RNA sequence: UGCUCGC
């Protein structure tokens, strides 16, 4: 998904520190470690079986 | 040129030149005058049109203004001093035709019935065709040639005009300006319009996931590289601007500087800037984003020929644009003769009535109307065939090219489509009347019952819309945009604001519009597509009026026509008493009209008052045209324009270059309201004739007829051509003369 | 070409021209065929337009009626006079000697 | 969130609880009034020309009406537009030209808007 | 014909699908000898017509699939040791489409034209289970590329061919029998031939320039009048077919299909002043200049 | 639908008006606030207000990166120079808050304080959004930019005493053009200039929590009854749709309504020139009932005549002295003996023959057409008839009237017996 | 798109019946009918549009699209796919059409005349070509089709 | 062509020769078929065939 | 050169 630091309201990676991987932005010192799983899921559209035509 | 020439008068009432201070220009008022001819050794005198058709010369007015100027530091004024000439149109305000009986009519030599409305310049009658055109400060959501759905906006000001488009060619969106070397990215845009947090541009674009799935892109080229304030955004513009070829003057580090100029003056001329304020521009901009974002989904392409989007423009805008190049140009030309002789000549104090050269305006004049092609290169427009020569083939045959609308496609190749007749064009334009040929679809004529609304002074709109609790889009942060109860009301293409049950809304402003607060002219429509409420007062839209229903019963009873009949009332005690309204296609799009009584349903908010007013003129001619084919309907109109008969009262003394007359002219049998209604009854171009539908002798095989010798003989279509031989003996420079 | 309206303005201008009146054609609207086919059935002619009428080349009646009625026809400015042209060998252009 | 309706929510404020709410309501430009002893002309009448005391009474009527009766005419109360970030009504008061004091009164959660009821204006007169 | 066709439609040929550009278009497509036309459109013939499993089989093995199309979530997991993309393929769909995928066909299918991935970075941990941990690149990549995975992971092709882009089955209702065969709208005759199941003996196309490259000149000319003739009678109006063997002829004596145009008008004439005359006036006659080609008045 | 229940009363306070402020976050939702944020100082403008909030973060939390904080600390800052500190320690520690001026008018703004009962309305001297400003990073660049110059001047390990004597560029104080002056002024440079020209005042921050907030929230409150009539709000519905409103500033071209808004006499003259056959009744339900009938009776008896208990306008009034017959352009005295005869035969008979109106007056066919249409219906085999019936009614009512227009239709057939010799 | 098939096949299905019945219940020696039958000019369609009842308006193979929001006319309701509210023509050239039916005619005609106007010039320059290039050919004494050179 | 107006061009060939290829080659009674499809072309039309 | 037409 989209996350945004609170701080400054820019936009939030996803970075490995010295412990856990952890959310960062790039203009500020605010980080946020993983605690769980955390997942984004989008559910794209299966194509469906077709029908036989002519 | 009651209201507009005046305007442009102030606009332009002092000119100064930079050398010599304190001398200075100021017009006071300028005046038109009546028609009059320059032959008598410097004196006026009145001329008929019918005079200036014979003697091959212009119909126009003295353009005297009033002015005060300083020769010597001494201010010496000026109470009537003539500066130009304005071509006179017939039947207006200061042509002589107008407020004149038959009787003076035929003393003037002139058709009662003569339609008018044209030009007469050097003898000949130049016509001014509706010019028609793509309305100005819309966003225009369309798929590009490789199929990307993009959008362009063409912000329309005063003084500039400026098509900045945005595309999505590679995911992200990419916001193109001719001022621009390369497109730069709109997260860049964003940030260097003052909205520098990330969080707020997505909220402005829109809370919907697919929405951000869409905008990632964008957000993470944009992080990708190293900007993150307003000064690095607008370094990055900077480096992305060219100078308009080595522009006059010590730059002086002005690269951040020009812009921030290019961002707050040229992009997006119609949203304002109050002080360097880009909060308007950004919610415009993410607005125009969320449209695209939108529209990259279910492929809801706005369509171009949609003739609620078209605006028609008449001689009078066109006139006013000329009249103010002409000015603009005169008065530049007065400032160089000023730094010219002023500053080196002698003690003798120059004077601009010595130099104020009355031929320009007047040459400049004859020859955009008589030629036809308008140069302005003040705007940059580059027209040709704006003025037709009238066609005198018949009284029908003026009378319906006096309706003519031309298209600004301006017809060289195959484009079919706008060609197609769109359903946008009920009650406006003529279905079945078109050129057959070539010009088949590009060259359309006006209902027999429309209108063309003018420009309005849009205060109390906006007083009205304020009052009626429209937020202030600064108030908010645009992530109320992306409500699904939020509805956008616009103004001319400026974001007026945003509202919540939008349906009181436009129920008020119509209530308050046939109330008669608001100007009748003024529409109002609602897309819940894009869920925008748009507020239209600029000319040039179409009208047509209809009869207001309310709970499954018109406003119009048998009592209102029977004081109508009767001479109690008018059409502006109708249009005053909330019975009868304009409607605009963006407005009728909304509402229901029924076609007659017995179709009125509960939901019918609206009811046709004439079917027939559908035809044009052309077309009225027609007997029973919804028993024939359409292409037989255009055929008909095509031919009927070249029919051949009468042209009016005055067709004896007149001398064309080719006439054609009928010797017995008469009316037809069966004949159409439409006829009666612009008397052609009066002046016929046919004869009816004892036709009998048979086969005989197989001299009619293909279209073919048969004509009587015995008709023929005592009269049946015995026709009359007349033409004109015309000579000239002049004086050359020498003291010899043609003989 | 389906031009059924060309009937009925015949048919509407015969029984006119029987009454002393003028019918009137307006797009949807307009007198009806029922009023003109009174309108002729009155006057004693047929009320269909289609009259007995007899061969004037050989002297007998035709075998199918004809379908007789004033038509408001009118002459277009297209004149065989105007447009009939004929070049001998005539002048040629300067630039290239063609005609 | 289902959108509430203002007189639900003034019913919930009042019945379901008895805690302060702080509200922000939108008022029109002009208010049906004259600016008294203000030195004028028909210009526009604002809060800031009328006194303290009651000015207008607020009527609930059924089927979910929100009426202002402000003297002779009755405006209408909508819900505005549903603000979710944090918006905090604060004083700032200068009482000293060199050192002042900032109040933070309370938090900003819904947003009311007055508009004239111009069918019944009209149909008056 | 070109000025008898009435340029028609709703003539989908029975599928009431599928817009094919037929008249004078499709007449202007055919002479001008285009190497890419639009809407190209490939008729293939089965080993067994009868069996509709077959067809949808050998359907699925010509069309090309993407990896978003086949799966039911991708769900990019950062976990606290780890951070990488989850793909759960739908079996269910997969064994409905009957297409031959499984985890390992996918995973084949990954490090194929896609930022150089590693063998290693992909990996199979259940049945119907792809996960993906990309590694920085060092050329101006990080980490925070997963987001451009997520962008064109599910537009990787697993099965068909590439240029295949909508294959449909069609079936005709003879009395005698219902054969099925396959409507391919691709430009790909080569891979669609080299297919199992398909009976590429009796495969035919309608871009010229694929039979050309394909199965000789002689093939080529035989599709441009069987083309030519099938998009004349579309309209109703016949032309004897000496005609149509002409300009097939002409188009086809040099080995190569040349078109009408005025690059193969040129490649196929010598003549100078004809050249000139048709197009391209001064630069064809600059070029005679230049070479001194003397020109005949054969 | 009637006001049922909750008649809430509503309340004006002028204690807070000039010192109520609202303060918007557009990037922080209302679930998280400011309240444990412990703030430090507020920057503020009295005119042209924008504010400037700076506060402290905490760094020992596990959402604040040391290494990050020390490395944008030493970019923004020097080394060790702390003369001008964006921070005061080696971390980022400080966060300044801009403000943007949402409106330049909040007097339409009120902030509503809900009590049990009661609506306390205060105004709002103004309102500002506050966003997280990035003003750090200039510094930063500037600072990079001094640097940059620094290694340039440091190139060599020993630097000669350069000869860079500022010669004397004064340049020319040139008299700038109106229009350049105009495009100065209109800059943003000059803006920003102006506005930083007014000081800075500073100010402390007091949270929610601190027991001044409470003290100062009753202000918000006035004390008053319950039941007072307002002196003021007292305007009807038209003088509010007024004061809300306020404006902008053939021969039927004047409407029903720029009528009315004419004199009387005005108004019987337009409509007899307009109808030229009506009767009283008809014409009193025009005009209106608030007109007396006297009035009325002494207007139309200027501009009409009687015909069999109708009102006819006169001739003179439809054909001016200077106008002439649209149709023959004969002088309208013609016209007007031509149409007081017509009137005359009217009021001797019902019927009138065209033929020999035709006859006597030797008028065109046009010209008696056009007076019998105006009055006159045709009827088949009776020639023309009056377009309204008898009116008996106004006849048996106003008999002084009908005597009175009874001796002028005398005189005036005595003059058409002059003039036409019947 | 099925909807929009079945209906067409509706309004089809009512138009050749009523072609059908119109055809039988016509007596011989009308002379529509017999040139019809000959063949000389018209067909069974024209009399049936003509007599019986005009068929479903169709631009580029399809009924009238919605130029305006969600609707082709403002007369009818916004979503409403009725026959008569996307081109169908209930009415004879007989009895009159409806200003939406007449409308919706003038479409088709001026769709059809675009389409000519275009066909025109489109193949002028295909014949150009075609003869520009195939004008070199001519068939020899040796029954062998050479070129020029 | 239709006779509703069309215009039409008559040309006379100067030489023998060419008059007599003009006879033979474009005769009316020579080129009844179009090359075409071999239909042809000169036959009854309307009033001809009813 | 422009434009309105004629098929
Ligand atoms: N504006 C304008 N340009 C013309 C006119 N006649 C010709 N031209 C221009 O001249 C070119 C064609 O020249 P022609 O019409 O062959 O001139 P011409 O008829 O041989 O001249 P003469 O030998 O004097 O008869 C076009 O490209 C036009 O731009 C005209 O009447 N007005
Ligand atoms: N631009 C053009 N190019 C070539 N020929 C043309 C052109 N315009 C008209 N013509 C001539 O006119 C003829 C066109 O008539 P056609 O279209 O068949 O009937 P129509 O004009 O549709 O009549 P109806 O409307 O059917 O009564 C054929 C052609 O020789
Ligand atoms: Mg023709
Ligand atoms: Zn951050």
């Amino acid at each position: 998904m989209l996350l945004f630091c609170p701080g400054c309201g820019n936009g939030l990676i996803v970075e490995e520190g010295q412990r856990c991987h952890r959310f960062a932005c790039n203009t500020c010192p605010y980080v946020h470690n993983i605690t769980r799983k955390v997942t984004n899921r989008k559910y794209p559209k299966l194509k469906e079986v077709d029908d036989v035509l002519g | 040129i009651n209201v507009e020439i005046k305007k442009i008068m102030k606009a332009n009432e002092k000119v100064t030149s930079d050398a010599d201070p304190m001398w200075y220009l100021k017009y006071l008022n300028i005046y038109v005058g009546l028609p009059d001819v320059e032959e008598s050794f410097n004196v006026t005198r009145p001329v008929s049109p019918h005079e200036c058709r014979l003697r091959d010369m212009t119909y126009s007015a003295p353009i005297t203004v009033d002015i005060e100027y300083t020769r010597g530091s001494q201010r010496i004024i000026r109470n009537a001093l003539p500066i130009g000439r304005m071509p006179i149109m017939l039947r207006s305000s200061n042509c002589v035709l107008t407020g004149k009986t038959p009787a003076e009519f035929a003393k003037l030599n002139e058709c009662p019935l003569d339609p008018g409305g044209y030009f007469i310049v050097k003898g000949v009658e130049k016509v001014i065709l509706i010019q028609e055109q793509l309305s100005k400060n819309r966003i225009i959501v369309e798929a590009d040639r490789k199929g990307a759905v993009g959008a362009s906006v063409t912000s329309s000001t005063h003084e500039k005009k400026s098509r900045t488009n945005m595309a999505v060619k590679q995911g992200r969106f990419y916001l193109r300006h001719n001022t621009l070397s390369e497109d730069i990215p709109i997260v860049i845009i964003f940030k260097a319009m003052g909205v520098e947090s990330d969080q707020e541009i997505v909220q402005m674009i829109g809370t919907e996931e697919h929405v951000m799935a869409a905008f990632g892109p964008s957000l993470e080229e944009c992080q990708k590289a190293q900007i993150f304030t307003q000064m690095q955004a607008l370094k990055y513009i900077g480096n992305k601007v060219r100078r308009q070829r080595m522009w006059g003057g010590g730059p002086k580090k002005t690269k951040i500087e020009e812009a921030r100029e290019l961002l707050a003056s040229t992009i997006l001329t119609h949203v304002p800037v109050k002080e360097f304020n880009f909060r308007a521009k950004c919610i415009y901009t993410a607005v125009m984003v969320r449209r695209v974002i939108l529209a990259q989904g279910d492929n809801k392409v706005d369509d171009r020929d949609y003739y609620g989007n078209k605006r028609l423009e008449l001689a009078g805008q066109l006139l006013s644009l000329l009249f103010e190049d002409l000015f603009k140009k005169f008065n530049s030309e007065m400032k160089k003769i000023a730094d010219q002789v002023i500053p080196k000549q002698r003690a003798a104090q120059f004077d601009v009535v010595k130099h104020m050269r009355q031929d320009q305006i007047t040459n400049g004049m004859v020859n955009a109307i008589s030629t036809g092609n308008w140069s302005l290169k003040r705007f940059k427009m580059d027209r040709q065939g704006v003025t037709q020569v009238l066609s005198r083939l018949s009284y029908i045959s003026a009378l319906g090219m006096m309706t003519r609308i031309s298209s600004q496609f301006e017809k060289t190749r195959k484009v079919s489509g706008p060609r197609s007749l769109q359903p946008s064009q009920w009650g406006m334009l003529c279905p079945s009347d078109t050129p057959e040929g070539e010009a088949c679809g590009l060259v359309k004529n006006l209902a027999l019952m429309t209108h063309i609304t003018t420009d309005m002074e849009d205060g109390p709109i906006v007083k009205l819309a304020s009052n009626l609790g429209v937020e202030d889009v600064n108030l908010l942060c645009g992530e109320e945009l992306s409500y699904p109860n939020v509805f956008l009301v616009f103004l001319n293409g400026n974001i007026l604001g945003v509202i919540r049950d939008h349906k009181k809304l436009v129920n008020t402003f119509r209530l308050m519009r046939r109330a008669g607060y608001i100007n009748e002219f003024v529409s109002i429509s609602t897309n819940l597509t894009d869920r925008c409420v748009y507020i239209s007062s600029d000319g040039g839209r179409l009208c047509r009026p209809y009869i207001i229903v309310k709970k499954q019963k018109p406003a119009v009873t048998n009592k209102h026509m029977e004081e109508l009949a009767q001479g109690y009332r008018n059409f502006e005690d109708f249009l005053h008493e909330s019975l009868v309204e304009y409607l605009d296609v963006n407005e009728e799009n909304d509402c229901n009209i029924a076609l007659y009584e017995h179709t009125i349903n509960k939901d019918t908010t609206h009811l046709e008052i004439e079917p027939f007013t559908l035809l044009g003129v052309c077309a009225g001619l027609i007997p029973y045209p919804h028993h024939n084919q359409s292409p037989r309907n255009t055929y008909q109109c095509a031919m009927g324009k070249q029919a051949m008969g009468t042209i009016g009262y005055n067709q004896r003394n007149r001398i064309d270059t080719l006439m054609y007359l009928l010797a017995y002219p008469q009316k037809p049998m069966v004949k159409t309201k439409t006829i009666e209604l612009i008397e052609f009854e009066k002046l016929p171009a046919g004869q009816n004739a004892t036709v009998a539908v048979m086969s005989y002798s197989g001299y009619d095989i293909e279209d073919a007829l048969v004509l009587n010798k015995a008709s023929l003989d005592r009269g049946f279509g015995r026709c009359l051509v007349y033409k004109n031989a015309k000579c000239t003996l002049k004086r050359y420079t020498n003291q010899t003369f043609d003989k | 070409r389906m031009t059924v309206g060309k009937l009925i303005e015949l048919l509407a201008g015969k029984a006119g021209v029987l009454d002393g009146r003028f019918h009137y054609g307006t797009a949807f609207g307009g007198s009806k065929v029922k009023d003109v086919c009174e309108d002729l059935v009155r006057h004693g002619y047929n009320y269909l337009g289609k009259d007995y009428v007899t061969s004037g080349i050989t002297g007998e009646p035709l075998e199918a009626y004809i379908y007789f009625g004033p038509v408001y026809y009118q002459k277009l400015k297209h004149m065989v006079l105007d447009k009939m042209h004929a070049r001998a060998r005539g002048p040629r252009a300067v630039l290239t000697r063609q005609p | 969130l289902p959108k509430d309706v203002s007189v639900a929510e003034l019913l919930r404020e009042l019945s379901l609880t008895k805690e302060e709410e702080l509200l922000f309501l939108q008022l029109p430009d002009t208010l049906p009034g004259q600016p008294p002893t203000q030195d004028i002309a028909e210009n526009a009448c604002t809060l800031a020309d009328l006194t303290e005391g009651q000015v207008g009474k607020l009527l609930i009527r059924k089927s979910g009406r929100v009426q202002l009766l402000l003297g002779k005419v009755t405006l209408d109360v909508t819900m505005g537009t549903a603000c979710s970030f944090l918006q905090e009504l604060v004083s700032v008061g200068l009482g000293d030209s060199r050192t002042g004091e900032m109040t933070v009164l309370g938090h900003v959660k819904h947003k009311l808007v007055c508009s004239p009821d111009f069918e019944s204006l009209l149909d008056h007169k | 014909p070109g000025t008898q066709m009435t340029l028609k439609t709703f003539h989908f040929a029975g599928v009431a699908s599928m817009n094919i550009t037929l008249g004078v278009p499709r007449i202007k497509e055919i002479i001008n000898a285009s190497k890419a036309i639009s809407t190209p459109i490939i008729t293939a013939q089965l080993d067994k017509d009868d069996d509709a499993d077959y067809a949808r089989l050998v359907k699925g093995r010509i069309e090309k699939t993407l990896l978003g199309e086949i799966s039911e979530y991708i769900e990019e997991v950062f976990l606290p040791d780890d951070c990488f993309i989850l793909v759960k393929l739908s079996l269910e769909r997969i064994r409905l489409l009957r297409l031959e995928v499984n985890a390992e066909t996918v995973r084949y299918s990954i490090c194929t034209s896609k930022l150089r991935v590693k063998p290693g970075d992909v990996a199979v941990h259940g049945e119907a289970v792809v996960c993906v941990t990309p590694r920085e690149n060092s050329k101006s990549s990080m980490y925070y590329v997963l987001q451009f995975l997520k962008e064109d992971l599910p537009k990787v092709v697993v099965q068909g061919i590439p240029e295949v882009s909508r294959a449909v089955i069609h079936i005709d209702e003879q009395s005698g029998k219902e054969k099925y065969k396959l409507l391919v709208e691709g430009d790909n005759l080569r891979a669609v031939m080299a297919t199992h199941g398909v009976k590429g003996t009796r495969t035919t196309s309608n871009n010229t320039y694929e039979v050309e490259k394909t199965l000789g000149i002689e093939a080529a000319r035989t599709t441009i009048i069987n083309e030519i003739q099938y998009t004349m009678v579309n309209h109703g109006m016949s032309i004897d077919r000496r005609h149509v063997m002409l300009l097939s002829d002409l188009m086809t004596y040099k080995g190569e299909v040349l078109g009408i145009t005025r690059f193969g008008l040129a490649k196929m004439k010598e003549s100078v002043l004809m050249l000139a005359s048709f197009e391209k006036t001064a630069d064809h006659l600059f070029d005679a200049a230049y070479f001194g080609q003397k020109d005949s008045v054969c | 639908d009637d006001p049922v229940v909750q008649e809430i009363d509503v309340y004006l306070a002028k204690s807070l008006a000039e010192k109520l402020y609202l303060f918007q976050y557009p990037v922080r939702p209302a679930s998280m606030t400011y309240d444990d944020i412990p703030h430090l100082s507020a920057k503020i403008k009295p005119k042209q207000q924008k504010v400037e909030l700076e506060m402290a973060i905490d760094t020992l939390n596990p959402n604040y990166c040391r290494s990050k904080g020390e490395q944008i600390a030493l970019n923004v800052d020097g080394a060790c120079a702390d003369e001008t500190s964006t921070y005061s320690s080696k971390l980022m520690d400080k966060q300044t808050f801009c403000s943007s001026q949402t409106t330049s008018n909040t007097s339409r703004y009120a902030a509503a304080l809900y009590r049990q009962g009661e609506l306390h309305l205060t105004p709002l001297h103004g309102i500002l959004q506050l966003r997280p400003s990035f003003s750090y990073l200039d510094k930063a660049d500037a600072k990079h930019r001094e640097r940059e110059a620094a290694n340039e001047a440091g190139d060599s390990s020993q630097d000669e005493a350069e000869d860079d004597v500022k010669q004397i560029t004064v340049r020319f104080s040139r008299p700038e053009s109106e229009q350049a002056r105009q495009r100065r002024v209109q800059s943003y440079e000059f803006l920003q200039k102006k506005h930083a020209e007014e000081p800075w005042v500073h100010l402390h921050y007091y949270g929610l929590r601190d027991s001044r907030s409470e003290h100062e929230r009753q202000y918000l409150l006035c004390p008053g009854s319950s039941g007072v009539e307002n002196t003021e709000l007292v305007k009807s519905p038209s003088e509010y749709l007024m004061m809300l409103m306020p404006p902008s500033q053939p021969s039927n071209v004047l409407s029903m309504a720029q009528l009315r808004t004419l004199p009387l006499a005005d108004q019987i003259k337009i409509l007899m020139k307009n109808v030229k056959v009506m009767p009283f009744a008809n014409l009193m339900s025009l005009l209106g009932p608030s007109i007396d009938s006297v009035a009325v009776l002494r207007g139309i008896q200027k501009v009409a005549m009687l015909v069999q208990g109708n009102w006819v306008v006169k001739s003179d009034i439809l054909y001016p002295k200077d106008s002439s017959s649209p149709h023959s352009g004969v002088p309208a005295e013609v016209l007007c003996r031509g149409r007081d005869f017509v009137m005359w035969k009217f009021t001797q008979s019902r019927w009138v023959v065209r033929k020999e109106v035709a006859t006597v007056t030797k008028l065109c066919a046009e010209d008696v057409k056009d007076f019998l249409e105006h009055m006159a219906v045709v009827r088949i085999n009776k020639g023309w008839e009056f377009i309204l019936p008898y009116d008996g009614e106004f006849i048996k009512k106003h008999p002084d009237v009908v005597q009175r227009q009874h001796m002028l239709w005398t005189g005036i057939q005595a003059k058409l017996e002059k003039v036409y010799n019947l | 798109e099925t909807l929009e098939a079945l209906i067409l096949k509706e309004l089809s299905v009512i138009r050749d019946h009523a072609g059908s019945a119109c055809l039988r219940e016509l007596d011989k020696s009308n002379s529509p009918l017999t040139m019809a039958l000959c063949g000389s000019k018209g067909s069974f369609i024209n009399i049936s549009q003509m007599i019986a009842c005009v068929g479903q308006q169709a631009i580029s193979g399809s009924r009238v699209p919605d130029g305006f929001e969600n609707r082709s006319l403002p007369h009818f309701e916004k979503h409403s796919k009725l026959p008569a509210a996307k081109g169908f023509v209930a009415n004879s050239f007989y009895s009159g059409l409806t200003p939406t039916e007449f409308f919706f005619h003038t479409m088709a005609g001026r769709e059809g005349l675009v389409d000519t106007a275009v066909k025109t010039a489109e193949t002028g320059y295909m014949q150009r070509r075609l003869v520009k290039s195939l004008e070199d050919l001519c068939s020899q004494y040796d029954l062998t089709v050479r070129s020029s050179t | 062509a239709d006779f509703d107006g069309d215009e039409m061009n008559l040309h006379l060939p100067q030489t023998e020769e060419a008059k007599a290829e003009a006879l033979v080659l474009m005769g009316t009674k020579a080129n009844l078929v179009t090359p075409r499809n071999g239909e042809p072309l000169i036959a009854a039309i309307q009033d001809f065939l009813t």
